[PDB]
RNA sequence: UAAGUCGACAAGAAGAUGGGCUUGGAAGCAGCCAUAAUUUAAAGAUCUCGUAACAGAGCACUUGUUAAAUCUUAAAAGCAU
């Protein structure tokens, strides 16, 4: 019951065939899994938030050790070895070939604010 | 420099005869740098050439190879003659072998060329003329220097060769100086694949 | 290199065998449409326990064929046969052209 | 070289118009030729629906085009119940960042992921990742989606 | 205020520059090395981009009619076609076989408050590795008697990698006959149930590709030799075979 | 030709070079360009 | 910077997708709005050309080959042009 369309909703518009009807909507536990989780990427005022907002964050901060202000290096620039290990196991190959896909996006996301930022000093 | 390091593979028939150093006597400067007489004999001919003394060759006669150095990389005028050195033995040796050959393609209507002789105009017996028809109100004529052969398999097409470089590109371009490309109809003499960027209309 | 003169290929190498590295090189510098142009390649891979000499074919649009050792040359001195035969015919091409 | 053309057309309206016409018949190509063979291709589709074309023509004017599914922009305005715009077509939203024309529910995105992976090369791709493409363009059309 | 000496707790001292992806994807390899046991080695020769994708393809489709009745993890997606950097790759391989962390000694490590703590520096890419691979590769005829040396002139010009998360001789027998099928072991799917198979891109992308070798839990296997492998129809069921005796 | 004094690059093509140099005279900066003529520079007069 | 720096050369530089709007036409590239994703060895809803509009040639970026054992790149300062 996550979804606002319920079991029959008729989708308009989906059959560009003409021997052939528009698809239906199935039941909600049916689909697949990942359809609920692939929106995950989705992303005077000023003066209430310096009494409140600035006051609040250091609290929760606790600005009295090194360990909660630490550098917090991203995963692109770090050197740590990655979680492998020789004959580990199934459950291991698969957890350390989901880390190498990790890193992967961590570099790519690096090449797209430089491929911009060039393209920008040369269109001033 | 990266070329000097480069060994010379000399290919069969080729013959390299290093001589030793000398100086010739010049009056007008008080010490000349001492030179070495480098000969590269083989079958379309031979080739001479003064190099300096700082440039040591290592004659691999077992192998057939000759690497060059010098006596110090920090000087600017011994690294410069480092590369250049090597750039021109490796013409001689590749010249003297295989030899050295220039095309030249006359564009534009009623152009044409021919080789005959002038013996009125001969700089030595048997001085070959290609005959140049590029427009002007008068014969263009000029003599092939002694050492190479001028061809023309068509009117539009000539095909110089000689075992020097330099003397070969040279004599290929006093000829596309009577008519240099133009980019408005591609109308000159291309030497060696030459291309010229026309214009819109 | 030029590869518009080649004609065909075939090459025959073992893999693990050392000399056979300058002949790899070889069959990756022919460009992806080398196959549509119509140049036809055969590649024949021996096994690892027994190792023949390496053969490496060559032939240009003029019938010329050229047969050369992958022992002796290095891919640096492949290269420069290929194209001395292969400019020749360019500048061929030109003089006979027009 | 082998040129390839890009050209929008109808379902079963094939005959030389400027969709058509001027697209492919200065090149040199039989023109009549592919539109009697596109109707062929194109023999279920409702008559009136956008239909992308990719055709291929090779040395000595001998053309072979791939029927390629529909453009997603079109399918999400049409599943989006968007309004019609000028000329009888769906419009989107002319500042995605601000308006909005339609919303559309995850559900309704899984069957459009699929009806695009009829064509063979996209069926490689998984199903899982397909789905989050068609969503970012959603953002660039100003449509929202509802859980 | 962090100290001059404190040093990131996931960032060591590095043989070179971290930030770079040479030594970035460095690490990547050598976690590959050792998270997959079954590795075979190919050669791409200017494969273009619509090609790529549509010897990806098959992969995906052929690996999808691979049965599990064992009830082993979903692995049909883990396996993929990459292709990877030969010249970092190759100092992979000495990595792995040249360098022990054991060998590195515990050394004090100033945190951002300043309080000396010990570590120990074991990452790949350290200046401890670096040394070791180095001293290892001076001796040259000795190098070749390790499964390195044996797997040395594979890493010559372009080679891509196939990764397999297990050893799995029905997943070899679906991608050994999609990407170098070789008759009558391994025939290529039929024409009248894989029509994608025989396409007009897919056909001028699997010529360009060549199985040059392969890699089997740390130890080099010949062209021929991966066809005893994919060969058996499975690792259990040989296991009982030889209980039977 | 545009001589300037301050001789500037306007394309990836354009080299510097000291022309004309020699035994009697010390030359001057040029902007050689193959791509565009309209990026020939000099700096400096006879 | 031998984990091959620098330079050159060879190939690649994708797909959802002609983003939406505007316009006679706007397909990366007149202009406006957006520019979380996806898949890759890598690939900006696009940096310079090109087209009436497509097509097409380059760049960012990615792999490979050649090859340096005091030899990469940039800045500042000193004296010169
Ligand atoms: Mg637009
Ligand atoms: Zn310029």
């Amino acid at each position: 019951a996550i979804s606002s369309c319920p079991a029959g909703t008729k989708l308009n518009g989906l059959n560009y065939f003409k021997n052939k009807a528009d698809p239906v909507a199935l039941p909600d536990e049916e689909y697949p899994e990942w359809l609920w989780r692939c929106l995950e990427v989705q992303k005077k005022q000023r003066r209430l938030a310096m009494k409140r907002a600035r006051a609040q964050e250091a609290k929760i901060l606790a600005s009295g050790d090194l360990e909660a202000l630490a550098p917090k290096i991203p995963l692109q620039k770090q050197s740590v070895n990655l979680p492998g290990a020789v004959n580990g196991g199934v459950q291991d190959a698969v957890l350390a070939d989901e880390k190498r896909e990790e890193l992967r996006k961590a570099m790519r996301k690096e090449r797209k604010a430089k491929i911009k930022e060039s393209n920008y000093l040369k269109a001033m | 420099s990266k070329l000097g390091r480069t060994p010379l593979s000399i290919p069969p028939g080729v013959e390299i005869t290093i001589g030793e150093p000398f100086v010739k006597r010049d009056m007008t400067q008080w010490k000349q740098q001492p030179k070495r007489k480098i000969t590269v004999q083989g079958p379309l001919g031979q080739l001479e050439m003064d190099i300096p003394d700082f440039i040591k060759i290592d004659h691999d006669a077992e192998a057939r190879r000759a690497t060059l150095s010098v006596a110090n990389r920090d000087e600017k005028e011994q690294r410069e003659m480092w590369g250049t050195t090597w750039a021109y033995l490796n013409r001689f040796i590749m010249g003297v072998s295989e030899g050295h050959t220039a095309v030249l393609r006359l564009v534009g209507i009623g152009y044409r060329a021919t080789i005959d002789t002038r013996p009125e105009k001969e700089e030595y017996p048997g001085q070959q003329f290609v005959c140049l028809k590029l427009g002007f109100s008068h014969p263009v004529e000029m003599g092939v220097p002694k050492g190479m052969k001028a061809s023309t398999p068509q009117p539009t097409r000539i095909l110089l060769e000689g075992i020097n470089r330099e003397q070969v590109m040279t004599f290929a371009a006093d000829i596309r100086r009577w008519r240099v490309p133009e980019p408005y109809k591609g109308k000159g003499i291309f030497v060696n694949g030459e291309t010229i960027k026309l214009k819109q209309k | 290199m030029l590869t518009r003169f080649i004609t065909d290929v075939s090459t025959r190498f073992n893999p693990f065998s050392a000399k056979a590295k300058a002949a790899r090189l070889f069959l990756s510098f022919l460009p992806p449409n080398a196959r549509s142009n119509g140049m036809n390649i055969t590649t024949q891979l021996l096994p690892r326990n027994s190792t023949e000499t390496p053969l490496l074919y060559v032939k240009f649009k003029d019938g010329k064929e050229m047969n050369l050792d992958v022992e002796n040359m290095g891919i640096k001195s492949i290269v420069e046969e290929v194209d001395r035969h292969s400019r020749i015919l360019q500048k061929q091409a030109d003089l006979n052209d027009g | 070289v082998e040129q390839v053309v890009k050209l929008i057309v109808g379902a079963g309206q094939a005959s030389p118009s400027p969709p058509v016409g001027p697209a492919l018949g200065s090149k040199g190509i039989k023109s009549m030729d592919f539109c009697k063979e596109f109707n062929a291709r194109t023999a279920h589709i409702n008559t009136g629906t956008p239909m992308p074309v990719r055709v291929t023509v090779r040395p000595d004017r001998s053309f072979h085009f791939d029927v390629r599914t529909p453009h997603t922009s079109w399918l999400l305005l049409n599943a989006a119940e968007a309004p019609i715009g000028k000329g009888g077509k769906r419009k989107g939203a002319s500042n995605p960042g601000k308006e909005v024309v339609g919303t559309v529910s995850l559900k309704h995105v899984y069957e459009i992921a699929k009806i695009k992976q009829s064509e063979l090369r996209l069926s490689g791709l998984p199903l899982e990742g397909l789905c989050r493409a068609v969503i970012y363009q959603a953002r660039s059309i100003g449509i929202n989606v509802i859980p | 205020r962090l100290p001059d000496d404190y040093v990131p707790p996931t960032q060591p001292p590095s043989a070179r520059p971290v930030d770079t992806r040479k030594s970035q994807l460095l690490r990547t390899y050598t976690s590959m090395l050792r998270s997959t046991p079954l590795m075979l080695i190919f050669q791409h020769n200017n494969l273009t981009a619509i090609e790529w994708a549509a010897i990806r393809r098959e992969l995906s489709l052929a690996l999808s009619n691979v049965p599990v009745p064992e009830g082993a993890p979903d692995i049909t997606s883990k396996i993929h076609l990459q292709v990877v950097r030969t010249r970092i790759f190759d100092v992979a391989l000495k990595t792995v076989e040249f360098f022990d962390p054991s060998t590195v000694e515990p050394t004090t490590a100033t945190t951002a408050t300043g309080t000396k703590v010990p570590a120990t520096y074991n990452h790949d890419l350290s200046k401890h590795a670096w040394k070791a691979v180095k001293e290892a590769t001076k001796n040259t005829e000795a190098v070749e008697k390790t499964v390195y040396g044996q797997l040395a002139p594979l890493l010559v010009g372009p080679v891509a990698i196939l990764t397999l998360p297990s050893v799995s001789p029905a997943h070899l027998g679906a991608a050994l006959s999609v990407l170098a099928p070789s008759p009558p072991a391994f025939p290529a799917p039929s024409r009248k149930k894989n029509p994608g198979y025989y396409d007009l891109t897919c056909q001028s992308g699997l010529q360009k590709l060549l199985l040059v070798g392969g890699r089997i839990e740390g130890k080099a296997f010949d062209y021929d030799g991966i066809k005893w492998v994919g060969g058996i129809e499975n690792g259990i069921e040989g296991l009982r075979a030889q209980l039977v005796h | 030709m545009k001589v300037h004094s301050a001789i500037k690059k306007r394309c990836e093509h354009c080299k510097v070079v000291r022309r004309k140099a020699n035994k009697r005279q010390n030359g001057y900066l040029y902007i050689i360009c193959p791509a565009n003529p309209r990026h020939k520079q000099r700096q400096g007069y006879r």
